[PDB]
């Protein structure tokens, strides 16, 4: 059971190789690509008000 | 020969997003990509009673792509890939200043900030619509939070600028952000339509350290302005350092040297303690052993355990077959754990007294010395098995002899007889080889106990005899220590 402690001590250059792991992973690009679901959106229209019709003569 | 320097300065760090924007064709409805991209900035501070010039560039990694689109009509609207930054995203921001510390950025042995944290808002941005009600992009925050510099650089125009990376965090914060007057209310999360709200720039302040490692070849006379950059640094010539570390044997002393062979020395052990720079410091221990698996050495442990494995389904002439069992004895005392003083661990004790009294000047070289190492130290060496007090002993270069324990006196060898105990028998290194052996017991005649436990090389009567300041064992040691020439 002693074992434990000799091997945290033996493998600590794993941190070192984490810290790597992480702070390359970090500058590597990632990219998660949340969707539009299933259900699509979609707005009116481009609306602009004005007069309506005037009866000229 | 190489000087701690510590430069820790309190900066103001300020910085602003780049946005970059693709049009989609029709009549300007659409659009095609809202983006963040890479934004440079400068400015001047006071601090410490001068005026400090700091250029800084800040990128964002990690960005999602949310979508909006109203459909394929010619005229609806839509944004087909914009994007925000939310708890994956980080944002870097490489920061430079014309300050003395940044000139003597080239080596450092630790590097480290505290920085206070901000609060991003994201602006109003006012999607260009010919005719209509006006959409409106507003809200969204993150808070970038510190978390850990290293080193970087700034490919600016008129040179490449040595600098610090600040790698910050996010949090997405209350403002929900929306697309107004359109379907996308009550997210959460800074997008890239407007990042900086209109303010100039987005402001951080904090305190960095730094230990730099300026050379030095005298005590009294230490630089400024690190300019030994790796333009004006070359790799040292290969029989250059061989020719440094076999001038380092020197000074090595007798016992001590068995005194540290005696140790367990494991990977934290040795790499630790190394006078290196932080890139080095970093990844030593893999980048030794990355040049160690493809040493002679080591290919030759693959060789014979594959040559072993498919044996396993496959089914002067004497120095010949000694010298082929002596390799792969000196195979086996590499792999195994032998009970007996191992010339490994004389190897391994040489090893660690010349690395350690070196340094790390910009270039590892641990690889091309310690695999270098353990496959050149101590190229003749010796074995021995005993059984019924008649021990055999086998030369790599090929010499055996076989003489009794009580007394040393040879006797005619049995070949296939010796190879039949030495796969299985406990082999033991013969640093006390047979013809020093001989000597010592005819000068100095010893006991039976010791006798045996100079032939099991046993490290209590090693020292013993080392401690006696027996000329024999002295100079024997002396001898093994000798070889050890890369």
């Amino acid at each position: 059971a002693s074992l434990i402690y000799r091997q945290l001590l033996t493998n600590s250059y794993s941190v070192d190789l984490y810290d790597e792991i992480e702070q390359i992973g970090s500058g590597k690009t990632q990219n998660v690509t949340i969707n539009p679901g299933p259900f699509a959106q979609t707005r009116y229209a481009p609306v602009n008000w004005d007069h309506g019709e005037i009866n000229d003569s | 020969l190489w000087k701690e320097m510590q430069y820790n300065r309190d900066i103001i760090i300020r910085f602003k997003f780049g946005n970059s924007i693709v049009k989609m064709g029709g009549l300007g409805y659409k659009w095609s990509e809202i983006s963040y991209k890479a934004a440079n900035y400068q400015y001047n501070y006071l601090r410490d009673g001068e005026q400090v010039t700091a250029h800084t560039t800040c990128s964002v990694n990690g960005v999602n792509n949310f979508s909006y689109n109203g459909g394929f009509l010619p005229t609806d609207f839509g944004i087909s890939r914009y994007e925000v930054i939310k708890e994956n995203s980080y944002v870097y921001v490489d920061y430079w200043d014309d300050s003395k510390a940044f000139r003597n950025i080239v080596y450092v042995r630790s590097l480290a900030a505290n920085l206070n944290s901000v609060r991003c808002t994201g602006g109003s941005y006012h999607f260009s619509l010919p005719v209509g009600a006006w959409p409106v992009i507003n809200g969204g925050a993150v808070s970038l939070h510190f978390a850990g510099v290293t080193l970087s650089t700034q490919f600016t125009d008129f040179v490449s600028l040595n600098s610090l990376r600040f790698r910050f965090s996010l949090t997405v914060d209350e403002p929900p952000f929306s697309i107004l007057r359109t379907r996308t209310v009550n997210l959460y999360g800074l997008p890239a339509a407007n990042p900086n709200n209109g303010n100039e720039y987005y402001e951080i302040s904090g305190r960095f350290s730094l230990i730099s490692l300026v050379p030095t070849n005298d005590d009294y006379q230490t630089p400024i302005m690190n300019s030994v950059t790796v333009r004006q640094d070359l790799e040292r010539q290969l029989t250059n350092l061989r020719e440094e570390f076999n001038s380092l044997s020197q000074e090595i002393a007798m016992a001590q040297l068995i005194d540290l062979a005696l140790l367990p020395l494991d990977m934290f052990s040795m790499f630790s303690g190394i006078k290196s720079t932080i890139d080095l410091t970093k990844s030593m221990a893999t980048s030794v052993m990355k040049k160690f698996r493809k040493s002679k050495l080591a290919t030759s442990i693959s060789e014979m355990t594959n040559s072993l494995s498919d044996a396993a389904s496959s089914a002067n002439d004497i120095s010949t077959q000694t010298s082929t069992i002596g390799k792969k004895l000196r195979l086996k005392e590499m792999i195994t754990q032998t009970e007996g003083m191992s010339f490994d661990d004389i190897s391994a004790a040489v090893l660690k007294t010349k690395i350690d009294m070196s340094t790390q000047i910009g270039k590892n070289t641990l690889p091309d010395i310690v695999t270098e190492a353990s496959e050149k130290f101590i190229p003749k060496r010796s074995y021995r098995i005993l059984k019924d007090d008649e021990v055999m002993e086998i030369n790599t270069e090929g010499k055996f002899f076989a003489y009794k324990i009580n007394t040393f006196d040879e006797v005619p060898f049995d070949v296939n007889k010796f190879a039949e105990l030495v796969t299985d028998s406990p082999v033991i290194s013969a640093i006390i080889d047979f013809k020093t052996l001989k000597n010592l017991n005819d000068n100095y005649g010893i006991t039976r106990t010791e006798a045996l436990n100079l032939i099991k090389s046993n490290p209590n009567m090693l020292r013993n005899f080392i401690n006696q300041n027996n000329p024999i064992i002295r100079n024997r040691i002396e001898q093994l220590i000798l070889q050890c020439k890369l």
